[PDB]
């Protein structure tokens, strides 16, 4: 049991099975390899960007 | 998700249980009480090996039966302490034990605590032992024809009762011989050193009893002598065999000459061991371990003769017949272990195989009993038969006492404690007398066996007995007819009768002490 | 359930408390049929079909299978009184069991039970106090007298019952005969030092003590003799095998010429070491590790006697009566090894004899000091047994008299007694306290009255008359006498115990008091459980 | 230094060696902190009475919570209360009542059976274990109160 | 019970207690502070910062 | 709380707190689950009249520094040197046991134990692993003693 904010270290514990997700949860993994800090960040904002862009392959 | 406190064991108290171990205690002489006087017959048993046991023997009746109940296994036991301590009496024993108990019963019905009945049986129990010492009679050991008369009284209920005159000869023989005292003041009988031995073939007529041993064995080469008139023997414990160390050995050789140097030297220690047994001039060795078959080649150049390993019980009865001693060494062989009490030494042989004998000792110690007849079956009742007999001898050779057969001794012991009851006043007089009254078991079954009439009988057997000095009066086994023991010669040790009187009432006391069972608790 | 998920069974309030009276009072019943010199006996059969017959309360307990933990708290305390003291086994399983009954009633109205468990501790505290009023002085009474007395109401309600005159004198002789004298001015009994033998065969009242030892083994070989007239006993703790190159040391050969002498050298390493043995005049020697056939050869024509497989309990004891030394090794304090003539044991006789078609060896008039065997004879194995554990329970009464000088009437004269005190003692409390120890008194006399059940009486007048009796020992100071009224079974009657030769030793009473209260305590302590489902 | 610890069961000993090793602890945190407190359940109505006239002074919706906060500390004297079979609504009135007009040192007494001064009886307590004992409290509380969502993982 | 060295020559590493209530906390209150340990060590690196609180998305 | 297995989430975090008041003080491990209980359902009618939850986790603190100096200013000083009060503190911390009726044993040898470990001269911090307890069944509780010098099982 873990209490945590972190938004990579809860992507790394969850088991996802959808291909799509795991190309999130690797994002996430590196970034906090990498600087350290906005993990939660990057993966709203790229998923957000899929968001729209679901809309305008409708159009 | 249940709530337990025993998990899982069975409980049972109350009368019910008192009235349970008696009700199976009665069981098991109803069983055997088929098998009791000089008219009784004989069962077969069937074993899980698929053996057959025809057999008359009490103890050996029971010892294949298998049975669950606690009270049973109590009756089992006693059967076969009764044997291992005075050979004979396994099975008037169980009437008696059977009898006494069911008597009992009859006192708990009347609201009697059995601490009541137990301190009257083993009061009663002190003056059966002082009456049957009172009627003892003194024998003399150094009157042959009157040992033959003790054993013969004891196997003219057996198979043997045909053969009997033979039997007695072959047991008191024996007896007679291995008798040894040694060392200090200790006298002994010992009889792992009477040993059995069963052919079959012949005729029962062809038993006979030698001054020596057999062994089933052959010599080892046949260039060796098998008919020796006085053989010098010597007895060995080792092998005469280049055998290796235990010290972690190894051997690391680095020249042409070294690896037949080796091998030459395993033969010059056999040639160093050959020739010091030779030094002491023996005509026959007997060792318990392999001979290589040089030494086989040294042995025969000296014209002795050697057998293989021969069982370490074999070799101490041979050590006490001819005289020897067994040696481990042969560097510490010397004149004082070299046995000269043989008279002959003869190799023969018996339906397609070789035995050995020694035999004419000057004064053995030891004694093969062999034994000749139909089948495996009826010579395996013959053994058991003369087991008996030759424990019936030795008892009589320990305390020389004798008290009549044939039931005369329970009824003098019956009139004795009846009217010494009357002088009791108390509750205890009750169970004081039908522990008395239960004796009259033994005479009972015997006529019942012969085919007469128990109530007139025994009536008339008790009013004769009130007499004044008619206490060796008894009951005839084979016709029916109330005789005196002086005349029809029936005797029996006094030792077998104090114990089966000690060991009837103490099961009786153990068995009235119970009042609940607990099972299956699983250790 | 809904709150507290533990996977897992709870249970409060009245459930928990009831329950774990029920269990800790079955233990009682299973027990309560063998006290008294009117109880009976029991069998355990368990499922392989081995028969044990005992009325021994911890023995019984000891064989059942409980998994309760209130009742396992009962078969420890059973356990616990006889390694202290070594009877009284059943008694402290029943009083135990009914302090908790007697209390649970109590609680039940609403008391709140830790005042009832500082009432229970007071009456504790004062009932030892008080029992230093009823001694009984060892010296006062006969020295033989009392310690025969003792030994015989303590094998009463057993299979040796009414042999007592014949076993405790044979019970008394031997504890007598391993007194031992130790620092200052304290003596010393040790029971279980004096070796218990058992073999079927003729009756229990032909059982005989021996002065010396005795010994299950039999002598090595055949050829041996079998009886030594004065012996010169030597004790030995190592093999007397063909010696042996230690693990660390290999064996190279380069030179065939030297392997004859090597070979001889195993075999004559030893040889040496018999020959400084049997040079002194030994004539017996025991071993605890094997002898290997060949060194049996150098007995047998020396004409000495050997034995090997010896415990070293058995040892031990030996050569402490005999005045030998265990040897672990020949060496001195300089390189060789030597055995001198001043480090042998001494005894007047050794003989192997016969007892029911098997051997054993006897140890006679030990000079060095004295000890004691006894040899058990019986119908059969199961009896056999029985006696062997009513005497252990004999040895270890006599043996609490002799070192305590103090004995307490029997038969629930002192229970008779503390009930009345107590009654009597709780009015000037004047506080909750007072019922708790009332309930105590009450409990107390749960003894006289499963005494007098068993015996087929009347359970309520006969302890009523004990009552009044014991109230006019209390007042009227004159009738101070009539303290030791005691019971009689047989006749159902009281009489005065003292007098008719019925005793205990005060540390049965007094332990069995404190260690009963402790148990009921602790479980009166619980008012909840949590049970977890197994993995 | 060692003791030695006797008994009569297994549970028994555990259990009397449990009780050892906080008469200890207790004598440890007394020369951590010089500091004694009167026990009883005082420090925790004294705690509610004063926390109650301080949530007056406040505004606002910080008002309410101080007052829950201060009616929290009740607890712990009405479970003494309850366990000794008084009535505990009648006692923490008499004590809430007690405190707010001089002494402080009131506080349950089960020997008497009613409320008296506690000092009297010789049961005191050393400070760190109250100091302590809120201290943890509120910092877990507050981390309660962030948490948001449980999901399962490997 | 630990070793402590002070007043020591360099002093170019540290040691840093933590506490706190649960097992939950030590290990929330370490792993929070390696954020800030490490974005501090990537400015010191690079020391250049842009503004936040949304400052910075609505100016791209 | 240890040795029973619960399984919510939220009750996992109660048995850490109370290990913690276990490490620091060694008394009131009971307690400190209690007002931490309290505090939590007092949240649940806040929540229902509104508040946010970060003003409750706010408020909270607040009046946990109030009760802080509360305490405080009720505590009294001891000096080490005073032996009495050293024992009144020890039994009282001792008679909520099953060994309430042997605290007039105990409670003298407990505070000799941590007499003869520590220096009342410069005392800041006590070790309890220079002070062994041993376990031995048999007897009763009323047989403990203390051992100045060393016992060996073996
Ligand atoms: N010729 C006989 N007439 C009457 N009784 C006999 C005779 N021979 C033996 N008996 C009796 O048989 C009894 C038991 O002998 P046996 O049948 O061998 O059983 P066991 O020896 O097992 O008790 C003895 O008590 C003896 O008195
Ligand atoms: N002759 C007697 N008369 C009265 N009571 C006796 C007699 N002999 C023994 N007792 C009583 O038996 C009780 C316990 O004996 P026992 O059955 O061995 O149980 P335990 O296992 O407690 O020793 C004792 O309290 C003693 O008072
Ligand atoms: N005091 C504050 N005021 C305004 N914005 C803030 C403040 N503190 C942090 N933020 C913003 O919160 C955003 C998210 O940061 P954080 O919560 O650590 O998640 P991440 O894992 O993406 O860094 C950052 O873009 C930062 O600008
Ligand atoms: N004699 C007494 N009278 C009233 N309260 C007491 C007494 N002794 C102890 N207490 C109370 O018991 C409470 C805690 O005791 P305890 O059962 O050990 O719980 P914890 O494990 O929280 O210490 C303390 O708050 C103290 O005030
Ligand atoms: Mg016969
Ligand atoms: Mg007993
Ligand atoms: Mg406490």
């Amino acid at each position: 049991l873990m209490v945590t904010n972190d938004g990579a270290t809860i992507l790394k514990n969850i088991g996802v099975d959808n291909p799509a997700a795991k190309v999130l949860v690797d994002m996430s993994r590196v970034q906090d390899d990498e600087v350290g800090d906005g993990t939660t960040s990057v993966t709203v904002l790229a998923a957000e960007l899929l968001r729209e862009a679901e809309s305008l392959i409708a159009k | 998700p249940v709530l337990v406190l025993s998990q899982n064991t069975k409980r049972e108290s109350g009368r019910k249980v008192q009235s349970g171990n008696i009700n199976a205690a009665k069981t098991i002489a109803d069983i055997i009480r088929t098998c009791l006087g000089p008219k009784s017959m004989m069962k077969m048993l069937l074993d899980p090996m698929g053996g057959i046991v025809m057999t008359n023997d009490g103890n050996a009746i029971l010892r294949e039966i298998q049975v669950q109940h606690p009270a049973a296994k109590s009756m089992i036991e006693i059967s076969r302490t009764q044997d291992e301590e005075v050979g004979d009496g396994t099975t008037s024993v169980i009437i008696l034990a059977g009898e006494m108990l069911s008597v009992a019963e009859h006192f708990l019905e009347q609201q009697m605590h059995p601490t009541v009945v137990i301190s009257a049986y083993r009061k009663a129990l002190d003056d059966m032992i002082s009456t049957l010492k009172k009627i003892s009679i003194p024998v003399d050991i150094s009157d042959s024809d009157m040992m033959l008369n003790i054993i013969n009284s004891s196997i003219t209920t057996k198979a043997i009762s045909r053969w009997s005159s033979l039997a007695c000869n072959i047991a008191l023989d024996a007896v007679k011989m291995v008798q040894f005292e040694e060392n200090g003041r200790k006298e002994i009988d010992i009889k792992k050193y009477a040993r059995v031995e069963k052919i079959p073939g012949g005729i029962i007529e062809d038993s006979c009893v030698l001054r020596g041993v057999m062994i089933n064995k052959d010599v080892t080469h046949p260039r060796m002598r098998r008919y020796i008139k006085n053989p010098r023997i010597v007895l060995l414990d080792s092998s005469l065999e280049y055998k290796k160390g235990e010290s972690q050995t190894d051997i690391e050789i680095t020249r042409e000459e070294d690896f037949t140097r080796i091998l030459q030297m395993e033969e010059e220690y056999i040639q160093q061991l050959c020739e010091d047994i030779i030094q002491l001039k023996p005509d026959v060795v007997i060792t318990e371990k392999g001979i290589s078959d040089l030494a086989q080649h040294y042995l025969m150049r000296a014209n002795i003769t050697a057998i293989r390993r021969v069982r370490k019980t074999d070799n101490n009865r041979i050590a006490r017949a001819c005289g020897a001693r067994i040696v481990s060494r042969p560097e510490e062989l010397r004149e004082d272990d070299v046995g000269t009490g043989a008279g002959l030494l003869e190799i023969k042989k018996i339906g397609d195989e070789y035995f050995t004998f020694i035999t004419d000792c000057k004064d053995p110690k030891a004694c093969t009993i062999l034994l000749r007849g139909a089948s495996k079956e009826i010579l395996s009742e013959v053994e058991r038969n003369l087991q008996d007999a030759m424990q019936v001898c030795r008892n009589v050779l320990l305390d020389p006492q004798l008290v009549p057969g044939g039931g005369a001794s329970e009824m003098a012991v019956a009139h004795a404690l009846t009217e010494k009851s009357k002088a009791m006043t108390g509750v205890e007089q009750w169970p004081y007398r039908a522990v008395a009254q239960a004796l009259e078991v033994i005479p009972r079954t015997l006529i019942q066996n012969c085919g007469a009439s128990t109530i007139r009988l025994l009536t008339s057997l008790r009013a004769k007995h009130t007499q004044e000095n008619c206490e060796t009066w008894g009951v005839n086994g084979e016709t029916g007819t109330l005789v005196d023991m002086k005349e029809l010669g029936i005797w029996e040790p006094l030792a077998v009768k104090l114990q089966t009187y000690k060991t009837a009432v103490e099961t009786a006391v153990l068995l009235l002490r119970i009042d609940d069972i607990v099972s299956g608790h699983k250790k | 359930e809904g709150p507290l998920s533990v996977f897992g069974d709870r249970s409060t309030g009245e459930t928990i408390r009831s329950q774990n009276v029920m269990a800790a009072a079955s233990i009682a019943n299973i027990v309560k049929s063998s006290l008294g010199p009117v109880g009976l006996d029991k069998m355990l059969v368990d499922d392989i079909g081995d028969v044990t017959i005992t009325n021994d309360g911890a023995t019984i307990l000891k064989l059942l299978e409980v998994e309760h933990p209130a009742a396992k708290v009962l078969c420890e305390l059973a356990d616990l009184q006889d390694k202290e003291v070594g009877d009284g086994t059943t008694s402290v399983v029943i009083i135990a069991a009914e302090l908790l009954k007697n209390a649970d009633e109590l609680v039940k109205q609403k008391i709140h039970p830790t005042s009832v468990i500082s009432g229970y501790r007071l009456a504790c505290k004062e009932a030892v106090r008080y029992i230093n009023e009823n001694l009984i002085v060892n010296t006062d009474e006969l020295g033989r007298d009392c310690l025969i007395n003792a030994a015989k109401t303590s094998m009463s309600s057993k299979i040796i019952g009414i042999n007592g005159d014949f076993f405790a004198n044979m019970v008394v002789d031997a504890v007598l005969a391993i007194k031992y004298t130790d620092i200052r001015g304290q003596p010393r009994y040790p029971v279980n030092s004096v070796n218990i033998l058992k073999a079927h065969g003729r009756s229990q009242m032909e059982s005989m003590l021996i002065s010396g030892y005795a010994l299950n083994c039999v002598v090595g070989s055949q050829g041996m003799p079998k009886r030594i007239v004065n012996a010169k006993i030597a004790c030995l703790d190592f093999s007397l095998q063909k010696t042996k190159m230690k693990l660390g040391v290999q064996v190279v050969i380069t030179d065939p010429e030297k392997l004859d002498q090597i070979r001889q050298r195993e075999s004559d390493i030893t040889k040496e070491r018999i020959q400084k043995i049997l040079a002194t005049g030994a004539n017996v020697i025991l071993t605890t590790g094997g002898i290997d056939d060949m060194c049996l050869k150098y007995f047998v024509e020396a004409g000495a006697m050997a034995v090997r497989r010896v415990l070293k309990r058995d040892l031990k004891r030996i050569a402490k009566a005999s005045g030998a030394t265990i040897l672990s090794t020949l060496a001195n304090l300089e390189g060789e090894e030597t055995f001198e003539a001043a480090m042998l044991g001494q005894a007047e006789e050794v003989v192997q004899e016969r007892i029911c078609d098997d051997e054993l060896i006897l140890i006679k008039n030990t000079k060095a000091r004295t000890s004691a065997s006894i040899i058990l004879r019986g119908a059969n194995d199961f009896m056999c047994d029985e006696m062997e554990r009513s005497l252990h329970d004999a040895l270890c009464v006599v043996k609490r008299v002799l070192e305590s000088k103090s004995v307490v009437p029997g038969g629930g004269a002192v229970e008779a007694a503390l009930s009345i005190y107590l009654e009597n003692y709780a009015t000037s409390m004047g506080s909750r306290e007072q019922l708790a120890i009332a309930e105590f008194a009450r409990s107390l006399l749960v003894i006289p009255n499963t005494l007098a059940v068993n015996a087929a009486q009347d359970s309520t007048d006969l302890v009523a008359k004990l009552r009044a009796f014991h109230n006019e020992a209390q007042v009227n100071p004159e009738r101070k006498n009539l303290k030791w009224i005691g019971l009689d079974l047989s006749n159902g009657k009281p009489r005065d115990n003292k007098q008719a030769g019925v005793f205990e030793p005060t540390i049965v009473k007094v332990k069995s008091l404190k260690f009963a209260t402790e148990a009921a305590i602790t479980i009166l302590r619980i008012d909840d459980l949590i049970k977890l489902h197994p993995e | 230094v060692t003791i030695v610890v006797r008994g009569s069961n297994k549970l028994v000993i555990e259990e009397a060696e449990r009780s050892i090793h906080d008469a200890l602890c207790v004598i440890r945190c007394l020369v951590k902190k010089r500091a004694l407190i009167a026990g009883g359940g005082a420090p925790e109505i004294e705690l509610a009475l004063r926390l109650t006239e301080y949530s007056r002074t406040l505004s606002g919706m910080e008002s309410y919570c101080v007052r829950a906060f201060a009616d929290a500390m009740e607890v712990i004297p009405s479970t003494l209360a309850e366990n000794a079979g008084l009535n505990p609504i009648s006692t923490v009135t008499e004590l809430r009542n007690r405190h707010a007009q001089g002494e402080k040192t009131a506080g349950i007494n089960v020997r008497k059976g009613g409320i008296s001064n506690i000092l009297e009886e010789l049961v005191v307590q050393p400070l760190l274990v109250s100091v302590s004992a809120l201290t943890l409290a509120t910092e877990t509380v507050r981390s309660i109160l962030k948490i948001d969502d449980v999901v399962n993982t490997r | 019970k630990l070793i402590h060295f002070s007043g020591v020559a360099l002093g170019e590493a540290c040691t840093i207690v933590l506490r706190g209530a649960t097992q939950q906390i030590l290990d929330e209150a370490e792993r929070s502070l390696h954020d800030a340990l490490c974005v501090l060590a990537q400015t010191v690196k690079d020391s250049r910062t842009v503004y936040g609180g949304g400052c910075s998305e609505m100016l791209m | 709380l240890k040795q029973m297995q619960v399984l919510h989430p939220a009750a996992r975090m109660l048995v850490e707190l109370s290990k913690a008041q276990d490490i620091e003080a060694g008394d009131g491990t009971t307690s400190v689950v209690i007002i931490a209980g309290s505090l939590l359902d007092s949240c649940t009618k806040l929540l229902q009249k509104g508040i946010h939850p970060t003003i409750i986790s706010e408020s909270f603190q607040k009046a946990l520094e109030k009760g802080i100096e509360i305490l405080t200013d009720m505590s009294r000083p001891v000096e080490l040197s005073d032996r009495e009060t050293l024992l009144n503190s020890a039994t009282t911390s001792l008679n909520s046991k099953v060994v309430s009726q042997y605290s007039s044993l105990l409670s003298p040898m407990s505070v000799n134990a941590v007499m003869k470990v520590i220096d009342p001269a410069t005392a800041t911090s006590v070790d309890l692993r220079d002070i062994k307890i041993v376990k031995k069944l048999g007897g009763t509780i009323d047989d403990c003693e203390l051992v100045e010098g060393l016992v060996l099982t073996q």
